[PDB]
């Protein structure tokens, strides 16, 4: 694989002209999940555009964001997630979640997850961030429990790598 | 006090002989230390301050204190603690000299920190805890 | 009275008003931290060096003047911007920007520790240390502003806030000192950036570099970092104050020891290796073993005066302190085979050393002669400083088996054929996607928490491209548009051009595709 | 002696210095001796403001304006970057756009600051000599000033911290910059209120210069209730940097601060012979001014006019102004409760002088902040709301 | 390429250096290195304020205290000496005696008047901005300070230039520092009362910064009548260099200066909702105050108890003290007629108040300094005396 | 008006100031010169550099910060003081303490041109110069 | 430009030569010089302004400046006259930079000297006798 120049790419050109055909809240918001989904996280679905992702999702944030102002209601901007949930209910129902988790891989999920879902703007700036600290307080307390417990063959194993080489 | 020099111990080996001590067993934990590091930037307040408190009334009071020359700022080692008192220093300069007047060229401090009153201490004591 | 009154000439001190502070704060419910945080224990602690706002202003003020004085009048009338030998002047190149990236984020991490506090005396302390960081990211940047004006090579110093990004050792400073303190849990902050950033290791960065500044003929440094470690005492202080809260709250203190010790590989990891190499290649005259001022002021006196009195308390001494030392003894080595390997990705120019500094590594490192002198000695004679010879390390590495690999985690460079540091190699697959560690600290950080390290590395990034076309769209170059800011030796006549380094028909692997 | 090498210094030591000589070419290697050359210069040319400042933030392409790439070495845990575009609902081009007016990196903002620092205690010491303080209107000095301009300073504090993660969030240097300069100077006004209400007590016996009765009166009076709340919300309810930035000084402290520390307490101190009061306010309102200045440029020059997020920018703008501003007009509601307790002089504290006072404020406040982002806002209406609360 | 030779400097250049560091001894030759040692500290310890200044003057011993002998190299046609006894009627043993209490030499002066300098135009700059002025009483403004205020720049002006035969004839070198700072900060009083003035004429239009009406005020108007007499004398009338400082500052600055500055234009300007002219008064109360601290040390300390020739000179001091008292109680009598021209406040522009300012400045003088050289003084009658002025 | 004003942020220069510092002399019969002179004539001159008291020590502030910043910081952490070839040191004994007492006189010089002037601005300006007497002998 | 040169004339000689011209009858009065002579002392804004408006467009106007380096001042001089203005100055350091701070390493003048303006201006010129 040969790389193209690093802020001007094909591959970047033609997430533009795709997101440029957004023209809808709901649609961009189907859009960015799709591709949070997809692109984000060390659970993305695929690793083709890796070097792209970051900058392609602002420009789908870009484009969801112009969206709700044009589009949604003042008070929606500031009460509700762009699925058209309750902001509130979004915050308590995922805060809930991750602290019923069971282990620290079921945590890191629920946190990770609701970040590729809710992040800004299809959760308000405010709910999303102190919904963020609050999982990540959950998340952090059950990582650091016993955190040089498990050797590393067997974080290896809990964490499913395929080892390719150790030396 | 001349475990309180900077090439004191290990640091006064050479190739071998050093790399040996350096990674010896026994080396490879930290050791608690009783001693304080105060660096001070050289100037002209500074230099009359070390020369006339410092290594005068200082090293009086506290024999272990060193103090070392590294061109652009004075290490002092020093076991328990080191103080410095902006009055008598303003005294000695002849202009005024408060604690943040002191602080102007106290750069590194290795040890517990504080100003009570006119004097700048650098103490191993650990308040709080002790 | 209208008549009467006492006209004893008075004002008010500083601690006078410093003396109410701590009731300026008042309860409400949500009066508390928006960060996330495993540390909940009471934190009511006094700030040790008391400053009021203007007190603070008068002091720093005063500080400045004394420091500007010497530098745009005295040390300019002296001509001391050009009496710096061109090898240090080309490390301040890196030393000043690098310190710059890990003031800045200093400034975050203490606001952190200012919404995470609690106590009104510690959020006055910590804006305190707030302003001081951008204090500091401004001397780092008059630094490289005075040697742009005055130093017979502006290139680099000009212009490091973008040319930086071109080359991989930029991208581990993006974390010892940046990334490791402010994204994390925010009373930890106490622990990462101050117990052991600016407890232990400012000493050896600001301070211990300015005897290297002043045997090399440069006198900038010195009046400037001398002058950035004096807002230091005061931070320690109150970054100890919380570490107190926390080592005497059974809850939050079985926390402490493990982020002691991820905080202090993750600063050790890059700062022994690069701040080692540094000081010893990128100078001429050499104050002392690299090793010896990392054993006098990391192992010995932050070791004891800091871990050691702490350790009556439940601290105990890093479990990673066996393999930082080792790192203290070699890791520079390896990283110098790195840094001269991949010369063209930086923003500096280098110098191989020469057959008195190969005496001078030899004599404290015994061993370094025929493990790196050979090497470095071998490039010499393929013509390693010369533009017309075609050839640059990084291919040669290549070529003989010597794979550089970029730790996902501390994005620190591992030559494994080569390192006598620290290190071994672990390549996972995981969701379709290859990752490289290089020790037990980094691989369990990792295996534990990957979605917070997913940083793309310079291979990841450049693969299959040219050198020189990587270099010209990061802006490698001088004024003229051709000729390389990074070189390969500190001479003023024969400077590479993007057309030499086209010559070497370098171009970037992906170094995990053999797995 | 000493253990250690006393190192010569290349600078003079004869042999170094001659070693450094022979290894430093006799000409220069580039001719680009500005430091930072590609800052595009707001101005006619580049100010060491902007080359000190401009780009200190590691910013990738993924955050408009980055010069870097790649991904965070170190997340958060979940995966919050070290700075992002999540933090703020405002979207820009650019966000080393912004450019403080006064250009303050930090030597000129705490060059300036010690010499009202040092100018003060001077000032201080003569007064004292003077017994100025002898003319000042018994009543207003010991029931008004000392308990309601020192519940002030709760309000002062309040917006200082409100900055706390403002410093740790926000996306560009010029901006962190603005934002911490800013926070200093609130909590030198909270400070400086202080330092008066213990200097009184050094010349007038009796004089309680403890924080208790300001406190309990910051907490519980209804004066400050409104004032409170809407300070307790900016500072700890929301953490969009950008909102914080906006509702503390360009709503909240442009409207109840400048009433508050401007109308009341500085205008009235020149109506009951108060000869001390306003070289202290006249710190304050140089601050407010000095922070405007920067505030004005974030949202109007870079945010509510930039070319593709302008008009998205104004829409959440003028939702936070219409929110903060009731806010503010109910602080205000409550506060102007407090001239029920002063003397009445015509003028000043009669309600002809209530209004004219309040058209000052939300008069000023249309042309400085409203006007700049759409804000429709009737005056005389803004203005009887809060008359509402007046005896 | 220069025609001159280019310099090798001694300090870096390697040859030189070499042979400076050989040449130089590695012992010092002497231990004493307080920079002159022998000056008699007034205080606990000696000041670098005295090493700087004590001594610089060069006396011969037939001029008290000097270190010197001889003659002088050149002297005046017909003999006068370059510095002599025959230049005041006081004497003393020692005429190096003297100390600033506020131990200004020339950098820390100029230090302070620099932070005021900046912080001023920082001041205006805001003032201007808030729009402040639109709550001064326009009377106030227009027909007592534009003009009266504006007239007492004379008065400033001419203690001013009273200094310009004390900074030639008096006879030590910490007298001379004294008098030329006392008279820098009185020429300072002049141009800050017009900088207002000017300041003023931006905001509001209309208003006359020209110095026409207020010198025609000061040359013409009965109210500044008897101190433009007092102020020609002190300043062309004498030569006595003590005679000067004494009546200038100790008389008449202390007894009608301080009444129009700090119990007219500052007080009142408090009354009369001015909350711009108390930034400029403080400035010049606090100058006055560091004044007095010199001059006290001067004719206290120094002159009223020296071993030998404090009972006389407190003789012409209380002769001095019993002429210029006259002439400032007579200049404050013309003064207070201003008072008919303001709109009367109660305990302030009424008889009672006016009585109880007067009080204030005879009795702050009788304890600040007549009490110190014997003169002996009856308050209520001096107040009794202006109060015949009152209408 | 009480509503209506202009909010322009302005300040008041020095050349605002001094174009009004001739107006504050007046006449009276004994304003003249206290010394004796030969020159009778017209000196109603101009200062060149135009110069109030606020102005004058914000400039010498300045110059006095770099200076003592380098003496008192750079210099003496390069130990400059001992780096004078001692026929140099010693003739900076004479030098120095001369020009002291040549600076010292010059304050006393300048205060008779001080009195001798008439015109306002060269008042104003010979007091300026007295002060920079005083400044060059603390700095001698 | 040679006679605006620090060794111009009289100064290249040396030995009997200088001392024949010196004591040269001719040489026993003054000789009017159209010339000027500025000092500038040598600090980082001065250096900058010695490179970049005195030699560059000081220079254009007036081809007979002469700047030479003293070890620690400049040495300028030129016929008629020498004009700086602190406003050039202020945009080339980027930071304020009134005709008051120009004159803070403004250190001698031969001629006359006045500030018009931003610009400083050192001229043979005799304003009130021209
Ligand atoms: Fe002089
Ligand atoms: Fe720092
Ligand atoms: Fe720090």
């Amino acid at each position: 694989a040969k790389r193209e120049p690093i802020h001007d790419n094909s591959i970047r050109t033609e997430w533009e002209a795709k997101i440029a055909k957004l023209t809808s809240v709901d649609q961009a918001t189907k859009f960015i999940q799709d591709f949070r989904l997809a692109y984000t996280s060390p659970f993305r679905k695929s690793y083709d555009i890796d070097v792209d992702y970051q900058y392609i999702e602002r420009k789908i944030e870009e484009k969801l964001s112009v969206l709700k102002t044009e589009k949604l209601p003042v008070a929606d901007l500031i009460t509700k997630a762009t699925t058209g949930e309750d902001a509130a209910a979004v915050e308590a129902t995922w805060i809930a979640k991750i602290k019923a988790a069971k282990s620290k891989y079921e945590a890191e999920r629920i946190h990770i997850e609701f970040r590729q879902l809710y992040k800004p703007p299809v959760l308000p700036v405010n709910v999303f961030l102190r919904t963020d600290a609050a999982l990540g307080t959950v998340l952090m307390e059950i990582r650091n429990t016993d955190y040089y417990g498990t050797p590393l063959e067997g974080l290896r194993k809990e964490r499913g790598v395929k080892v390719l080489h150790l030396q | 006090s001349a475990h309180n020099a900077y090439n004191a111990g290990i640091m006064q080996k050479t190739g071998k002989a050093f790399a040996d001590e350096f990674f010896a067993e026994e080396n490879q934990v930290v050791h608690e230390s009783n001693a304080v590091v105060l660096v001070l930037m050289k100037s002209d307040e500074i230099d009359a301050i070390i020369e006339d408190i410092v290594l005068k009334g200082g090293k009086a009071k506290n024999p272990s204190i060193v103090v070392e020359d590294k061109a652009g700022f004075w290490w002092i080692k020093a076991d328990g603690a080191i103080e410095i008192d902006a009055a008598e220093a303003g005294e000695l300069l002849g202009k005024p000299f408060s604690v943040y007047d002191l602080l102007i060229n106290v750069s590194s401090t290795v040890g517990r920190a504080y100003t009570l009153g006119t004097k700048f201490t650098i103490t191993s004591e650990l308040m709080g805890l002790d | 009275d209208a008549l009467k009154v006492n006209r004893a000439p008075v004002g008010v001190e500083p601690q006078e008003v410093h003396k109410w502070l701590q009731s300026f704060n008042w309860d409400f419910k949500e009066n508390r931290t928006k960060y996330p945080t495993k540390y909940h224990m009471a934190n009511e602690t006094k700030e040790q060096f008391k400053v009021i706002a203007k007190e603070y202003a008068r002091m720093e003020a005063a500080k400045d003047e004394r420091q500007f004085g010497t530098l745009l009048d005295g040390l300019t009338r002296l001509g001391a911007g050009n009496k710096v030998h061109p090898r240090w002047g080309e490390t301040m190149k890196v030393i000043s920007n690098f310190l710059e990236v890990g003031e800045y984020n200093a400034i975050a991490a203490s606001a952190m520790l200012w919404d995470s506090a609690t106590a009104a005396e510690q959020k006055n302390g910590y804006l305190a240390q707030v302003l001081d960081e951008i204090r500091h990211t401004h001397q780092c940047a008059f630094i490289n502003h005075y040697y742009s004006k005055h130093y017979h090579d502006p290139a680099g110093h000009n212009d490091a806030r973008r040319t930086r990004a071109i080359g991989p050792l930029w991208k581990g400073m993006k974390r010892v000192f940046a990334d490791g303190f402010i994204s994390g849990d925010a009373v930890e902050c106490s622990v990462n950036l101050q117990l052991v950033g600016e407890a232990c290791f400012t000493n050896p960065l600001i301070v211990a570099v300015t005897e290297w500044a002043s045997a090399n003929g440069d006198e900038i440094t010195p009046t400037v970092f001398l002058s950035v470690e004096t807002d230091e005492l005061r931070h320690m202080a109150n970054g100890y104050q919380t570490v107190v809260s926390i080592a005497n709250d059974p809850a939050s203190a079985k926390f402490l020891n493990t982020d002691l010790n991820n905080a202090f590989w993750t600063q050790q990891k890059y700062f022994t290796p690069v701040l080692g190499y540094l000081f010893e290649y990128g100078s001429k005259f050499k104050v002392e073993p690299w090793v010896k001022t990392w054993n006098r002021w990391v192992y010995e006196d932050w070791g004891g005066i800091w871990i050691g009195r702490l350790g009556k308390y439940g601290v105990e001494s890093p479990a990673s302190l066996r393999d930082a030392k080792r790192d203290a003894y070699w890791a520079h080595h390896d990283l110098a085979l790195a840094a001269y390997a991949m010369w063209p990705l930086g923003f500096a120019r280098l110098a191989l050393p020469d057959e008195e500094d190969q005496a001078w590594f030899e004599a404290n490192y015994p061993g370094w002669a025929d493990h790196y002198g050979k090497i470095f000695n071998e490039w010499k004679k393929l013509g390693y400083e010369d533009p017309k010879s075609g050839f640059i390390p990084y291919q040669w590495l290549l070529a003989n088996g010597h794979d550089v690999y970029i730790d996902r985690v501390s994005q620190v460079p591992f030559i494994p054929s080569l390192a006598k540091g620290t290190g071994s190699l672990r390549v996972h697959e995981f969701n379709g996607k290859k990752h490289s560690l290089t020790d037990d600290w980094g691989e369990r950080q990792w295996l534990i928490e990957p979605e917070r390290y997913e940083c793309h590395n310079v291979f990841e990034q450049y693969e299959g491209r040219e050198l020189s076309e990587v270099i010209a769209e990061g802006h490698g170059v001088r004024s003229d548009g051709k000729t390389l800011i990074a070189q390969p030796h500190t001479r003023g006549d024969n400077l590479w051009t993007l057309e030499d380094i086209k010559r070497a028909g370098c171009v970037f692997p992906d170094p995990l595709a053999k797995f | 002696p000493q253990s250690s090498q006393v190192t010569k210094r290349g600078l003079t030591d004869p042999e170094r210095a001659a070693i450094i000589a022979a290894a430093v070419p006799d000409h220069a290697l580039d001719t680009q001796r500005k430091y930072h050359y590609f800052i595009q210069p707001r101005w006619k040319r580049l100010s060491e403001y902007e080359q000190l400042s401009c780009y200190a933030q590691p910013n990738p392409d993924w955050i408009a304006g980055g010069l870097d790439w790649g991904d965070w070495t170190q997340k958060f845990h979940g995966g919050r970057p070290s700075w992002g575009n999540e933090s703020t609902e405002l979207r820009t081009t650019d966000w080393y756009r912004h450019r403080d007016p006064a250009r303050r990196w930090h030597h000129p903002y705490v060059k300036d600051k010690s010499e009202e620092a040092r100018y003060t205690q001077r000032f201080l010491a003569a007064y004292s000599s003077e017994g100025s303080i002898r003319t000042i209107d018994p009543y207003w000095r010991d029931e008004i000033l000392n308990k309601y301009f020192g519940a002030l300073l709760y309000s002062e504090y309040g917006l200082f911290n409100a900055h706390s993660s403002v410093g740790r969030d926000c996306l560009s240097d010029t901006i962190r910059q603005t934002a911490v300069f800013a926070a200093l100077d609130k909590v030198d006004n909270a400070q400086m209120i202080q330092m008066e209400r213990l200097f009184i007590a050094k010349l007038v016996p009796g004089f309680d210069a403890s924080t208790d009765v300001p406190k309990k009166i910051w907490t519980t009076d209804p004066i400050y209730s409104g004032a409170r709340a809407t300070v307790q919300e900016i500072w700890q309810g929301v953490q969009d940097w950008n909102e914080i930035l906006w509702a503390g000084h360009a709503v909240y402290d442009a409207t109840f601060g400048q009433f508050a520390r401007r109308e009341f307490f500085q205008r009235l101190a020149t109506v009951y012979g108060d000869t001390l009061t306003p070289f202290f306010t006249a710190q304050s309102q140089t601050y407010f001014q000095t922070t405007r200045g920067a505030i004005d440029d974030l949202f109007v020059y870079c945010l509510a006019n930039d070319s593709e997020f302008g008009a998205h920018n104004r829409t959440f703008l003028n939702a936070w102004t219409e929110h903060y501003l009731a806010s503010s007009v109910a602080a205000l509601k409550d506060f102007v409760g407090l001239y029920a307790k002063v003397e009445k002089v015509a003028g000043a504290t009669d309600r002809a002088g209530v209004s004219e006072a309040l058209q000052r404020v939300f008069g000023d406040w249309k042309i400085d902040y409203a006007d700049k982002i759409g804000f429709r806002v009737d005056v005389d209406q803004k203005v009887d709301a809060v008359l509402a609360g007046y005896k």
